[PDB]
RNA sequence: AAGUCUGGGCUAAGUGGUAAAGGAUGUGGCGCCGCGAAGACAGCCAGCUGGUCGAGUGGCGCCGCGCCGAAAAUGAUCGGGGCUUAAGCCCAGCGCCGAAGCUGCGGGUCUGGG
RNA sequence: CGAUGUCGGCUCGUCGCAUCCUGGGGCUGAAGAAGGUCCCAAGGGUUGGGCUGUUCGCCCAUUAAAGCGGCACGCGAGCUG
RNA sequence: CGCUGAAAGCAUCUAAGCGGGAAGCCCGCCCCAAGAUGAGGCCUCCCACGGCAGCCGGUAAGGACCCGGGAAGACCA
């Protein structure tokens, strides 16, 4: 069932 | 002065008649000669116990319902894998296991506990094939 | 129980009764007792079959005492059939007659390392709508924190084939003792040249 | 109000030998054993059995009475014998002996064979009653109800295998 | 059989009988049939 | 590690070792009437009385301990083994074991008095 | 909160039983057949479609039946988005 | 669901005892399996080696290496 949404979309970084 | 501790003993051999004896209080006495703590010199670290040896095991003794209600069990591992067996069908496919499992029980866990267990001897049936050892029939 | 070793020759259809059957062809015979294993001595009843002639160039001391001690010629393949003890001191397929059913085992064609659509008929992925790379994956092995492991048993990729396998109760359509051919009703396991085992079958 | 202190009648010549657990009975019909729990007295005297509790408490009032009949039935047992006999109602319904064996003709598809176990007679008189018989009194009346168990008596209609002098309670039928 | 955790008697011809740890009641009306539970 | 310790009693469910309204000829213990050698209760022979049986019998209340009511999700279990005149529960005892508490012996440091 | 990725689907299951079906029963205002209702039972089984992102639900055509729940509303270092 | 049957003269499947009774439970079918360290069993083969429950060395029965391959197979097996 639809609730909430407790994190946006992700996203993967880059370190260096 | 330092405790006594013993050199290597020359173990005693044991013969129980297990016959009409109740399964736990049998156990009790046979867990405390394989621990060997009715030998004066007892010392935690070392096997210095008896060697038990047990004949009539399919005719011990039993109090209450517990031929029908007692479950010995076993995980396998597997989804859905405990498996239930009831005293009677133990006794009627392997008796031996009935004393054995619970003189296990009352052993200490550990590498000494499994060496101790290693030392009891039990049959169904009067007879053993240990007279070569000549083990002193015991009265408990 | 009786039994006898053979090897799976090949496959046919023959017509019976205006119907065409599918065969599998099985040499058996012929297959000498080199050992009976008893109560008394063994603690149960089989009777160990020799087949197939052997260059006894190949055949070392132990095996060649083993066979001498039954006066058999040596023998490529030794096999027992438990509860199985013939009069004879040779079992030929003549202890089987035509519309007896039989057991037959074999071993197996082996895949190698199987996929787990090849071997346990997994549905695979979707091939498009967005599917990335796991158009023959298993997808989830599991749950999560709880149980937070995988059972015993979880069907995964792996080998396969190439293990012991019984087809039960096949017809024996015909034998052809001249030959030391038995004629069976449907598939065996394994390639042709194949070592077979066959069984007078235990259903009823 | 109390049965197993009353005394049991011993027909002449009916014997009772006594043993720890159990006691025998022997006579013209032939033999059986009773077993007896070795908490309890059986006492023989003269053409008569007796029986005695050890206290009055519940489980030995209880095993008393038992006790008692348990004894007077093999008495009469290996003497006068046992029977139940069997009443067959409903048409095409009816059964016959085939040898020691009975054979149940009653509305199946099939005829059911009932097999004598040892110590009990068959008799078939008219085709429509059945006579159990034996000297062992729980054996008569487990194979008795095992012949009417074939076909017990219908709820609606007067069909089926009855006892001799079962009374037959119906329900209407729509 | 009815099964429930009140079983009493229905008619003056039910009986209270109790056999393998269960409390029954049992009748000569079928419908007074009971057994706790 | 130290009692298979002693004496009286209850429990038969492994209760002990997960729960309620409520239900029950479970078992033990008290209590109160009813009914009966002028023959009660039960069964066998009649119409709540009659006849042969020859003892007890039927209802009510409290108390102890148990029974049911009691279905949930990975493999079970009172911590385990195992325990039934107990290794359970109530009452009364004697003994032991058991901590870095207390004691004995030695030492340190501070404080107070010499 | 110096991150425990959040619905639904797909894939893969596994467990519970308050059981949808199949097996065994008692009562029925159970004639038969077919139902009702409660008891035992978790071994296996529990279909394909139209609509909507949907879970759910409705509908079509069937079925022995088209069960209800837990597993981080099971499963995004498995996919989808 | 019964048989026999007291406590409780009747009755009661139960308190002694005995039956019947599920796709379910245990065997039975198929497959793995003695690291089952509780390491099982049978048949066969070699064998009494030289040096000072150990060591160095040469062999026996046998094993491996290497090669030609293989409906066996990622390598390995
Ligand atoms: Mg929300
Ligand atoms: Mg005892
Ligand atoms: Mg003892
Ligand atoms: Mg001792
Ligand atoms: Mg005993
Ligand atoms: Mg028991
Ligand atoms: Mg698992
Ligand atoms: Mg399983
Ligand atoms: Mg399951
Ligand atoms: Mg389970
Ligand atoms: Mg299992
Ligand atoms: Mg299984
Ligand atoms: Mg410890
Ligand atoms: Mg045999
Ligand atoms: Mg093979
Ligand atoms: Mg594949
Ligand atoms: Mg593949
Ligand atoms: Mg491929
Ligand atoms: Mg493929
Ligand atoms: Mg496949
Ligand atoms: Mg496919
Ligand atoms: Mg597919
Ligand atoms: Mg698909
Ligand atoms: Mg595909
Ligand atoms: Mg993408
Ligand atoms: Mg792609
Ligand atoms: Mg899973
Ligand atoms: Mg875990
Ligand atoms: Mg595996
Ligand atoms: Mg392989
Ligand atoms: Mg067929
Ligand atoms: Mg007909
Ligand atoms: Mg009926
Ligand atoms: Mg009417
Ligand atoms: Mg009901
Ligand atoms: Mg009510
Ligand atoms: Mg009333
Ligand atoms: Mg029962
Ligand atoms: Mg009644
Ligand atoms: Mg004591
Ligand atoms: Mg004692
Ligand atoms: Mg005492
Ligand atoms: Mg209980
Ligand atoms: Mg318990
Ligand atoms: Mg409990
Ligand atoms: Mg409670
Ligand atoms: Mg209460
Ligand atoms: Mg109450
Ligand atoms: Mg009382
Ligand atoms: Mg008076
Ligand atoms: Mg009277
Ligand atoms: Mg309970
Ligand atoms: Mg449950
Ligand atoms: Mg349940
Ligand atoms: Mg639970
Ligand atoms: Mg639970
Ligand atoms: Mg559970
Ligand atoms: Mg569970
Ligand atoms: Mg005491
Ligand atoms: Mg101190
Ligand atoms: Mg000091
Ligand atoms: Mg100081
Ligand atoms: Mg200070
Ligand atoms: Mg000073
Ligand atoms: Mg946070
Ligand atoms: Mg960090
Ligand atoms: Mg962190
Ligand atoms: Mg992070
Ligand atoms: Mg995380
Ligand atoms: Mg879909
Ligand atoms: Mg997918
Ligand atoms: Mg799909
Ligand atoms: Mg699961
Ligand atoms: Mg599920
Ligand atoms: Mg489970
Ligand atoms: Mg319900
Ligand atoms: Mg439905
Ligand atoms: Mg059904
Ligand atoms: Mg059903
Ligand atoms: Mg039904
Ligand atoms: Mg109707
Ligand atoms: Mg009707
Ligand atoms: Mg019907
Ligand atoms: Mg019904
Ligand atoms: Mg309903
Ligand atoms: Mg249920
Ligand atoms: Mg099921
Ligand atoms: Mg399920
Ligand atoms: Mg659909
Ligand atoms: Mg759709
Ligand atoms: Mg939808
Ligand atoms: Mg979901
Ligand atoms: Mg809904
Ligand atoms: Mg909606
Ligand atoms: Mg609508
Ligand atoms: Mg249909
Ligand atoms: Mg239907
Ligand atoms: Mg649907
Ligand atoms: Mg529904
Ligand atoms: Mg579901
Ligand atoms: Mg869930
Ligand atoms: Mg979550
Ligand atoms: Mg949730
Ligand atoms: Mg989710
Ligand atoms: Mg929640
Ligand atoms: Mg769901
Ligand atoms: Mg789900
Ligand atoms: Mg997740
Ligand atoms: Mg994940
Ligand atoms: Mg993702
Ligand atoms: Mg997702
Ligand atoms: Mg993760
Ligand atoms: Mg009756
Ligand atoms: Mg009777
Ligand atoms: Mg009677
Ligand atoms: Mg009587
Ligand atoms: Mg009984
Ligand atoms: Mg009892
Ligand atoms: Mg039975
Ligand atoms: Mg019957
Ligand atoms: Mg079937
Ligand atoms: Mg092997
Ligand atoms: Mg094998
Ligand atoms: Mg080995
Ligand atoms: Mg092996
Ligand atoms: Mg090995
Ligand atoms: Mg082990
Ligand atoms: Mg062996
Ligand atoms: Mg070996
Ligand atoms: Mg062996
Ligand atoms: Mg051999
Ligand atoms: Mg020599
Ligand atoms: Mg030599
Ligand atoms: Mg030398
Ligand atoms: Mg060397
Ligand atoms: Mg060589
Ligand atoms: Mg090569
Ligand atoms: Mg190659
Ligand atoms: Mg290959
Ligand atoms: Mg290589
Ligand atoms: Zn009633």
């Amino acid at each position: 069932v639809d609730k909430g949404s407790y994190l946006p979309r992700p996203t993967p970084p880059r370190p260096i | 002065m330092k405790t006594y501790v013993p050199k290597q003993v020359e173990p005693r051999w044991v013969l129980i008649d297990a016959e009409g004896k109740t399964l736990g209080r049998l156990a009790t006495k046979i867990a405390t000669l394989l621990r060997g703590k009715h030998r004066p010199d007892w010392t935690p670290n070392v096997a210095m116990g008896d060697f038990v040896v047990v004949v009539n095991a399919d005719k011990i003794r039993v109090t209450g319902k517990k031929l029908e209600q007692k479950i010995y069990t076993r995980y396998s591992g597997y989804p859905g894998g405990l498996k239930k067996i009831p005293l009677e069908k133990m006794l009627a496919t392997h008796p031996e296991r009935v004393l054995e499992h619970a003189v296990k029980g009352m052993l200490p866990k550990g590498p000494l506990g499994r060496r101790l267990f290693k030392r009891l001897k039990v049959y169904a049936g009067p007879d053993h094939p240990h007279q070569a050892q000549r083990p002193e029939k015991l009265e408990v | 129980m009786k039994g006898i070793l053979g090897v799976k020759v090949g496959m046919t259809r023959i017509f019976r009764d205006d119907r065409a059957v599918p065969v599998t062809v099985i040499l058996a015979g012929p297959c000498p007792v080199v050992q009976r294993r008893t109560p008394e001595k063994d603690g149960y009843t089989a009777v160990q079959l020799g087949f197939l002639p052997q260059n006894p160039k190949r055949v070392n001391r132990p095996l060649k005492g083993h066979f001498a001690k039954a006066g058999v010629e040596p023998v490529r393949i030794l096999r027992e059939i438990r509860d199985f003890n013939p009069e004879g001191d040779t079992v030929t397929v003549e202890i089987f007659k035509p519309g007896e059913r039989v057991d037959v085992t074999g071993t197996s064609k082996g895949r190698g390392f199987a996929g787990v659509m090849k071997r346990w008929n997994f549905a695979g992925g979707p091939d498009s709508h967005g599917a990335h790379k796991i158009h023959r994956h298993p997808g989830s092995i599991g749950n999560r924190k709880t149980p937070g492991r995988v059972y015993k048993g979880k069907k995964m990729a792996g080998h396969y084939g190439a293990e012991r396998v019984t087809v039960m109760n096949l017809e024996v359509v015909d034998v052809i003792p001249e030959e030391n051919l038995l004629l069976v009703k449907g598939a065996v396991p394994g390639p042709n040249g194949g070592l077979v085992i066959v069984r007078e079958t235990k259903k009823a | 109000s109390r049965i197993g202190r009353l005394p049991i009648p011993v027909p002449k010549g009916v014997s009772v030998e006594v043993a720890p657990g159990r006691v025998k009975v022997k006579g013209p019909k032939g033999e059986l054993e009773v077993p007896v729990s070795p908490e309890m007295r059986v006492v023989v005297e003269e053409g008569v059995v007796r029986v005695e509790r050890p206290s009055d408490e519940r489980r030995h009032k209880s095993l008393h009475g038992l006790t008692r009949t348990l004894i007077a039935n093999a008495v009469k047992g290996v003497s006068e014998g046992y029977s139940k006999e069997l009443l067959i109602k409903g048409i095409g319904y009816r059964a016959r002996l085939v040898g020691r064996a009975l054979e149940l003709t009653v509305g199946f598809s099939h005829p059911v064979v009932v097999e004598p176990p040892e110590g009990i007679t068959f008799e078939v008189p008219e085709p429509t009653r059945v006579r159990v018989s034996g000297i062992d009194k729980q054996k008569v009346g487990q194979v008795a109800a095992n012949i009417r168990a074939i076909r017990k008596p219908s709820a609606y209609h007067e069909k089926g295998i009855y006892y001799a002098g079962e009374p037959v309670r119906l329900k209407p039928g729509k | 059989m009815k099964v429930r955790a009140s079983v009493k008697r229905i008619c003056d011809k039910c009986k209270v009988i109790r056999r393998h740890g269960r409390v029954y009641v049992i009748c000569e009306n079928p419908k007074h049939k009971q057994r706790q539970g």
